[PDB]
């Protein structure tokens, strides 16, 4: 039935706890709905959205607000909340209900008079009726009762008053908090709310994030609030504390431009780098002499090194697996080795034992990733065994990415001479642990290091990250060749010399940069942040208020 | 301009990254 | 002085929260910021008091 | 899943009740709400959804008793600075004390 429009302003507020507080002002972030805002009145089933809440208020009786329901699209195929107001109480059900709302048979039958379910079992919950009428027109002349309904998190709660109103076919002023009446631990989904007439009016509005700083009396009973986003003055109210503001200037907030659009370029690389020739090699070198190569010049997919079978580890350390994607690296390494197995902790940055102190070493920020697979095929076969390992140093903490096979004598201290017994004589040893398809640590784990070494200088591997136009002369979020940040773009005019790639000012921070396609050269100004102060007359005067940037 | 006696021009003219910092 | 503080990389992989956040997942920026937000405040709160 | 609210508790561990004990220090456990203090008879009027409360800061102020559901006051253990109050030693080495 055909829509109105109206407003509220004294309503919306409901106890957002179950919290007893007295003679305070309390400031809390819920769902409210705001003080100003379009209410929209219906004549009396209209099918409305569910939001964040709703708001619902009518000055009408039980026999014909015969209840609600609330959930997705109403069908056979989801659970649905079925809310209905009897003569003597209230009955709740939840269930993957078709219709079920009829309650009351005269003529509607095309959407009604059906009772298809499931298997309900879903808080069936009954109580005292949420409506109550009056004694005729002994009262204040008809009742406007208030609904709120949330859907937070595994609960739907329900909030009312009554407190009967004059006459008027439109809302009250005055104020009035609502309480939860009923709070039902529901883990159910509702994106559409409809009302149950069966067929006066009724109001609908929404909730949305709000700061309010509700005032509570000496009884702990809320009697006024204030909307923080209404305007200037209830701004300064909020920052105060205060439901008065004597007469002068307040800092309240600050002012912040936003950068609307968004910037995005790299290097015109095609090249895609040659990580077949690192994962799929077939051919790996012994950690004793591990084999470094150097990837440049490309486009680095990282992620289908992650989303693949037959990796038994992907440990990122400095970087997520997922967001190295989107990075520009600078002179990015291969490390190809094989281990035992039983030796993958040992290669970690900060780790210790024979491999981390003689064979391969890594520093302790290593930007990077530690890559292995099984790959027991290949490498452990039946009566070979090919896998150098460093076990006798001299010294100890070889270095971070050094590698020794000079393959000497481990002069033990028995005897200052050259020979093998009791010389411990040839560094590596021989019998590889290897024990083909048996044991444990039977040279599993091929491993690839990748060693991401993140410099200002110019990329030379960038991820599959598709590039876009620039704007100029207007805040944007942008990122050049990683140089994340946000501001306005224009023509520097500078000087800039054929090495350098960007610029910096005296505090050394990002002034301009090299454009990588055009090579021109862009100004970073940071957008306003300006800062905002409220002038006030005194609340005992004037609620008109003048605004500072 | 400015309604400045020949010592105090003498003497204004002799002394000499917005982090989220401002200057009143 | 102040200024100069917020390149200090206070424990923190870097000084920009910007290399942070597009390079560590969730869980692991809040450590490394928890890192630079300790020191600037401290370095804050020195200014001010001064 | 353990969420912990400040609402009236759906699950307890199997733990044995005691006696209300009022105008005494005393180390309570309200449903889970531990605390140190004194427990006296309150005239707040708390609503029929409310459990604890608050006062202009902080602290559970008063708490309701979830088997009577009686309203209790919860004050501090009383506490001070001590001081000596002396002559010099080389006088006498009779003190007095301050509260
Ligand atoms: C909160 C809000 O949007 N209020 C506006 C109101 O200011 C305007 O006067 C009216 C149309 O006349 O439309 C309402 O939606
Ligand atoms: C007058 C009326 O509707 N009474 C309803 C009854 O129809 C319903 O079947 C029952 C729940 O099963 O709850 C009662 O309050
Ligand atoms: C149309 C319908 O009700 N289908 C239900 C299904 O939703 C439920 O999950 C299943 C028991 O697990 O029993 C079926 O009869
Ligand atoms: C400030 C205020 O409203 N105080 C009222 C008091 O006048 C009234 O007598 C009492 C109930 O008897 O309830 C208090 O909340
Ligand atoms: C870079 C490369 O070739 N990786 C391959 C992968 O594509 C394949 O799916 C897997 C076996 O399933 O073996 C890896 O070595
Ligand atoms: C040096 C340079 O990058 N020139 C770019 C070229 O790479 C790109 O392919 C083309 C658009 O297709 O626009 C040119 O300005
Ligand atoms: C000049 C003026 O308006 N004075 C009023 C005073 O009469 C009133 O009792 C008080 C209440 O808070 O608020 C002040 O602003
Ligand atoms: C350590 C010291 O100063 N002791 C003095 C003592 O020499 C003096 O004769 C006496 C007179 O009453 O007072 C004491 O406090
Ligand atoms: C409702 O929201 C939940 C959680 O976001 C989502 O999984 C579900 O698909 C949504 N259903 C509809 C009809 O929007």
């Amino acid at each position: 039935l055909p829509p109105a429009y109206t407003n509220s302003f004294t309503r919306g507020v409901y106890y957002p706890d179950k919290v007893f507080r007295s003679s305070v002002l309390h400031s809390t972030q819920d769902l409210f709905l705001p003080f100003f805002s379009n209410v929209t009145w219906f004549h009396a089933n209209p099918v409305l959205p569910f939001n964040d809440g709703v708001y619902f208020a009518s000055t009408e009786k039980s026999n014909i607000i015969r209840g609600w329901i609330f959930g997705t699209t109403l069908d056979s195929k989801t659970q649905s909340l079925l809310i209905v107001n009897n003569a003597t109480n209230v009955v709740i059900k939840v269930c993957e209900f078709q219709f079920y709302h009829k309650n009351n048979k005269s003529w509607m039958e095309s959407e009604f008079r059906v009772y298809s379910s499931a298997n309900n079992c879903t808080f069936e919950y009954v109580s005292q009726p949420f409506l109550m009428d009056l004694e005729g027109k002994q009262g204040n002349f008809k009742n406007l009762r208030e609904f709120v309904f949330k859907n937070i998190d595994g609960y739907f709660k329900i909030y009312s008053k009554h407190t009967p109103i004059n006459l008027v076919r439109d809302l009250p002023q005055g104020f009035s908090a609502l309480e939860p009446l009923v709070d039902l631990p529901i883990g159910i989904n509702i994106t559409r709310f409809q009302t149950l007439l069966a067929l006066s009016g009724y109001y609908v509005g929404y909730l949305q994030p709000r700061t309010f700083l509700l005032k509570y009396n000496e009884n702990g009973t809320i009697t006024d609030a204030v909307d923080c986003a209404l305007d200037p003055l209830s701004e300064t109210k909020c920052t105060l504390k205060s439901f008065t503001v004597e007469k002068g200037i307040y800092q309240t907030s600050n002012f912040r431009v936003q950068p609307t659009e968004s910037i995005v370029r790299f290097p015109n690389i095609t090249n895609l780098c040659p990580f077949g020739e690192v994962f799929n090699a077939t051919r790996f070198a012994s950690v004793y002499a591990w084999n470094r190569k150097r990837i440049s010049n490309c486009v680095a997919d990282y992620s289908v090194l992650y989303n693949s079978a037959s990796f038994s580890t992907f440990k990122c350390y400095g970087v997520s697996p997922t967001k190295l994607n989107d990075l520009c690296f600078t002179n990015v390494y291969a490390d190809s080795f094989v281990i035992r197995g039983d030796e993958v902790r040992q290669i970690a940055p900060g780790q210790t034992g024979k491999i981390a102190d003689y064979n391969y070493k890594l520093p302790d920020d290593f930007t990077g990733c530690v890559i292995a697979w099984n790959s027991n095929n290949l490498d452990s076969k039946v009566g070979g065994n090919y896998n150098y390992l460093y076990r006798l140093f001299r010294k100890s903490n070889l270095k971070p990415f050094e590698r020794d096979i000079s393959t000497e004598i481990y002069q033990a201290g028995s005897t200052p001479c050259n020979g093998v017994k009791g010389f411990n004589c040839y560094f590596p040893l021989q019998p590889y642990g290897f024990q083909p398809t048996n044991g444990v640590g039977y040279q599993p784990y091929r491993v690839v290091v990748l060693s991401f070494e993140l410099l200002h200088a110019p990329a030379t591997v960038c991820g599959p990250k598709k590039s876009t136009n620039l704007v100029k002369n207007k805040c944007v979020n942008f990122n050049f060749n990683g140089l994340t940040g946000t501001g306005v773009l224009t023509e520097s005019n500078k000087k800039f010399l054929p090495f350098q790639q960007f610029g910096r000012d005296i505090a050394d921070t990002t002034d301009a940069v090299r454009d990588p396609q055009t090579l021109e050269i862009l100004d970073i100004t940071p957008c306003s942040f300006g800062g905002v102060s409220v002038i006030t007359p005194g609340t005992n005067t004037s609620n008109q208020v003048a605004v500072l940037y | 301009p400015s309604k400045r006696s020949f010592i105090e021009d003498l003497l204004f003219n002799k002394v000499t990254k917005f982090n989220g910092l401002t200057v009143l | 002085t102040l200024v100069k503080q917020l390149s200090s990389n206070f424990g923190a992989i870097s000084s920009v929260l910007n290399d942070i956040l597009s390079r560590l997942d969730k869980p692991e920026a809040e450590v490394q910021i928890d890192r630079l937000i300790t020191g600037r405040l401290q370095s804050l709160q020195t200014y001010v008091t001064q």
